[PDB]
Order: structure tokens, then C-alpha cells, then sequence
């Protein structure tokens, strides 16, 4: 997980 | 650096919008340099008539460099191979890329 | 992937078993050759644990665009070369990682 | 899986 970022 | 879907240093707004310009069909995606963090990049990705951007950081292994978008579950050498590799596999990306920003 | 110096060609399975001990059975050593029971397709002859073991790749296709896999299409490559180099970093589902290659004898 | 081989 990235804060600003659409990862998962 | 000499590929159609690679934009440099482009901001994130600039992606969103050149997203937007071409047109907001699902699997239209570009790879930019990102000013946020200026060692990663990101791929932006139109999905859902919404522009998403994935963070890709690079690492080392045995003092080999990767680029992954998981925290090392998959990785790759450079860009090229990330996307052509998820032109043909979803991964953790919800679409296949299809169409790039020419 | 013709130009690569872990493909071996039309070599036979037993041949392809005999050249990777003849370099020593080392975990990673793997080569890609072309199947002579299925001409259509290829193998990805890998050795885990000095026991040599073949993966079948096969061709395939969707929508007028041909693609290769090892997993009945749950991973899919254009060409050879991309299977080969996508699995030096991940596993997927080999064993280990594709680390040495087998190279050609020198003639 | 794929009778003479080892994919899984
Ligand atoms: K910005």
C-alpha cells in the first residue's frame, strides 16, 4: 500500500 | 525513455489530463517520472472513467536493481518489461493496458 | 529467442537432461528448447534439487494474437524470450529461479 | 497439468 496511490 | 507510453516528468495533473484528452476509455495508461517521489515512477491508468496511478519504486537484490509495484512480489528489470509483461496479465492492476498516450 | 544462449533448438529431452549435468547439477540451471513430442510447442528444462524438470509451454491464442504459457493462460508471454526473462526475478510456478543458463558447446 | 511434465 502506497498513501496517494491506488496499490493493493 | 524512447517509448510512445513513457512521458518524463510529467505532473500528476498533466497525466489526468492527457488521460482525459484521449479520451476516458478503459486501458488507456502512460508511464511518467514522479516529482513526488523522484527515484519511483508511476503507471497511470484510466479504469472505471477514472484516472489511477500505481507506484512503481525500485530495489535491489544481490546489488541487482528491480522496479516492482507489490514491495517485491513481482518484479521487473526496467519499464519495458513491467509494461508488456501486464499487457497480456492483470496482476494487481484491475485492466489490461490496451492503449497508450502516443 | 533464437538468439539467446540458453536456447538449445530441436534437442531431445534426454539430451537436454545430459547437458545439464555435463555443466553440474546446480539449482537454477535451466535451458529452453523445442519439444519433439509436441512440434507446436516448447520446454523450459529446469534443475531444482539435482533433479531435472520440464515445463511444457504452449502456444496459444486470443482474438488473432498468439501467446505462449505454462499455466494454461493464467500467465501468458508474446515470445519466449519474455517467459525466460520474467522468470529470472519470479518464481511464478517454478521451483526456484532461473539463475544460470546452459550454453551451447562450442564447436 | 500435462502428462511427462512438472507443471503445476
Ligand atoms: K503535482
Amino acid at each position: 500500500k502506497f498513501e496517494g496511490f491506488d496499490n493493493e | 525513455r524512447t517509448q510512445l507510453w513513457f512521458h518524463g516528468r510529467i505532473s500528476r495533473e498533466e497525466s489526468q489530463r492527457l488521460i482525459g484528452q484521449q479520451g476516458l476509455v478503459d486501458g488507456l495508461f502512460l508511464v511518467r517520472e514522479s516529482q513526488r517521489n523522484p527515484q519511483g515512477f508511476v503507471l497511470s491508468l484510466c479504469h472505471l472513467q477514472k484516472v489511477k496511478h500505481y507506484l512503481i519504486l525500485p530495489s535491489e537484490e544481490e546489488g541487482r536493481l528491480y522496479f516492482s509495484m507489490d514491495d517485491g512480489q513481482t518484479r521487473f528489470t526496467d519499464l519495458l518489461q513491467l509494461v508488456e509483461f501486464h499487457q497480456l496479465n492483470r496482476g494487481i492492476l484491475p485492466c489490461l493496458l490496451r492503449h497508450c498516450c502516443t
